[PDB]
């Protein structure tokens, strides 16, 4: 069995700088002057698209902007001058033996000057609570980098494992993310407390922001 | 015309079986091997098996051995993938990819993908709740409102705002799957705080599988 | 183009048979139907590949050995080799009982 580990998970550059991806196999995928190593490009919500096959060879119709290299067991996908289309995921796959496996992919992103999120807090709506459940939504709008420590916080004890995050795909004009954390409680457990705060930690913030309401 | 087209979306129960088809057109059918790849939501790719259409030979990832049957039909140039005893982790997008039979020059061409969803949930329309601040208006110029589309099955939903007139600064988030097996999502909007009591703001939510359409206003 | 020799080979059942031609090894079926049996280098990801068809490489001379092990009566028929990086001329095999 062979596993490929692409290093590393995420990169991010402006539509011009050189893009260099790595694919790093567990065992040898090269034999008799041929490396069973191919690269695909997948943009969200569509089938993969093969760019480089057999380590070095380029698939017809693909721009020469892409190039594959490396051998023996080390390989590198190289993109020189990017265009807006090029930002997506890129996988490597081996055919040296069975089963065929893929790398975890490398996501290339658009690096911007750090942007701070606009934080908003939402209380449950009278309509929802008499249905028996309380949903509290914290919204982070327009923020880079994506790493954001969103902590839910109820009356000075910390909530654990009753929330879910959801990150937008990078918007086109800004290429900064947006996040929405939703905390769920039973309406009974919900009315036994008062303050509901969303503590957002982010690099583009000198200190964490707290958005709260009183029930 | 070197393009594969796969069958329709599938929503199955645990223990059921699903048969996905992949129709090839406009190349020598037996001149390429057919392989099946799947990808769970927001994950990487996982190879399942491959088939030689000229004689019917098969490759198998052992994780699916005696759980997957790959068949081909030379007459209709159509390959099939049957996944039996469906599990919850089998929820994925299932692809068919062709490969040159002379030598491996990569999966040049892929189908559009078939989404298969395994759950014990029954089709259910979503409940929509307003997202509005607890106390409207400080002097900060922009306020955020929205709608919470909760407890529905299965995907997908379509959210538009004010009959679709307002789209600047709208973020409808990817649906998340709750512990109950029902999806939930939110639709967010940033507007003038000055034009809050002045203007009216409505999300309109459409879940056609359940045939439910609901207008809610914040 | 390569030679692919002998121009015809006749063997008994259970007796090995070898010709001398990336390098592929096809058998020809009707109406331009062609199926690859083995290849140099070996094709791992080929579904249902028949192990009894081997394509060893000689030391050199661009020489190769298309060997079918423990032949079957239905293995008799029409075989050619090609190079990809041009067919070579049609060399045959009949199997006797």
């Amino acid at each position: 069995e062979i596993v490929l580990t692409q290093s590393p998970a995420t990169l991010s550059l402006s539509p011009g700088e050189r893009a260099t991806l790595s694919c790093r196999a567990s065992k040898g995928v090269s034999t008799s002057g041929y490396s069973y190593l191919h690269w695909y490009q997948q943009k969200p919500g569509q089938a993969p698209r093969l760019l480089i096959y057999l380590a070095s060879y380029l698939e017809s119709g693909v721009p020469a902007r892409f190039s594959g290299s490396g051998s023996g067991t080390d390989f590198t996908l190289t993109i020189s001058s990017l265009e807006p289309e090029d930002f997506a995921v890129y996988y490597c796959q081996h055919s040296r033996d069975l089963p065929l496996t893929f790398g975890g992919g490398t996501k290339v992103e658009i690096k911007r000057t750090v942007a701070a999120p606009s934080v908003f807090i939402f209380p449950p709506s009278d309509e929802q609570l008499k249905s028996g459940t309380a949903s509290v939504v914290c919204l982070l709008n327009n923020f880079y980098p994506r790493e954001a420590k969103v902590q839910w916080k109820v009356d000075n004890a910390l909530q654990s494992g009753n929330s879910q995050e959801s990150v937008t795909e990078q918007d086109s004009k800004d290429s900064t993310y947006s996040l929405s954390s939703t905390l769920t409680l039973s309406k009974a457990d919900y009315e036994k407390h008062k303050v509901y705060a969303c503590e957002v930690t982010h690099q583009g913030l000198s200190s964490p922001v707290t958005k709260s309401f009183n029930r | 015309q070197v393009q594969l087209v796969q069958s329709g979306v599938e929503v199955k129960k645990p223990g059921a079986s699903v048969k996905v088809s992949c129709k090839a057109s406009g190349y020598t059918f037996t001149n390429y091997y057919m392989y099946w790849v799947r990808q769970a939501p927001g994950q990487g790719l996982e190879w399942m098996g491959g088939i030689n259409p000229s004689n019917g030979g098969t490759n198998f990832n052992e994780k699916f051995k005696n759980r997957v049957t790959l068949t081909t039909d030379s007459s209709t140039t159509t390959a099939y993938m049957e996944l039996k005893s469906l599990q919850f982790d089998d929820t994925a997008v299932y692809y068919c990819a062709r490969r040159d039979y002379r030598f491996d020059m990569g999966f040049d061409y892929w189908g559009q993908g078939t989404t298969v969803t395994v759950s014990s949930a029954s089709t259910k329309g979503p409940s929509v709740f307003p997202l509005a601040p607890c106390s409207r208006s400080t002097s900060e110029s922009t306020a955020a409102l929205g709608c919470l589309v909760k407890d529905y099955f299965p995907e997908p939903v379509t959210v538009s705002w004010n009959s679709g007139a307002l789209t600047s600064g709208v973020h409808t988030f990817p649906a998340v799957l709750q512990s109950s097996g029902l999806y939930s999502l939110s639709s967010v909007v940033t507007v003038p705080s000055s034009s809050l009591g002045t203007k009216t703001y409505t999300c309109n939510v459409d879940h056609k599988p359940s045939n439910t359409k609901v207008d809610k206003r914040v | 183009p390569p030679t692919f020799s002998p121009a015809l080979l006749v063997v008994t059942e259970g007796d090995n048979a070898t010709f001398t031609c990336v390098l592929n090894w096809y058998r020809m079926s009707p109406s331009n139907q062609t199926d690859k049996l083995a290849a140099f280098p070996e094709d791992r990801s080929q579904p249902g590949q028949d192990s009894r068809f081997r394509v060893t490489q000689l030391p050199n001379g661009r020489d190769f050995h298309m060997s079918v092990v423990r032949a079957r009566r239905n293995d008799s028929g029409t075989y050619l080799c090609g190079a990809i990086s041009k067919e070579s001329l049609r060399a045959e095999l009949r199997v006797t009982e």
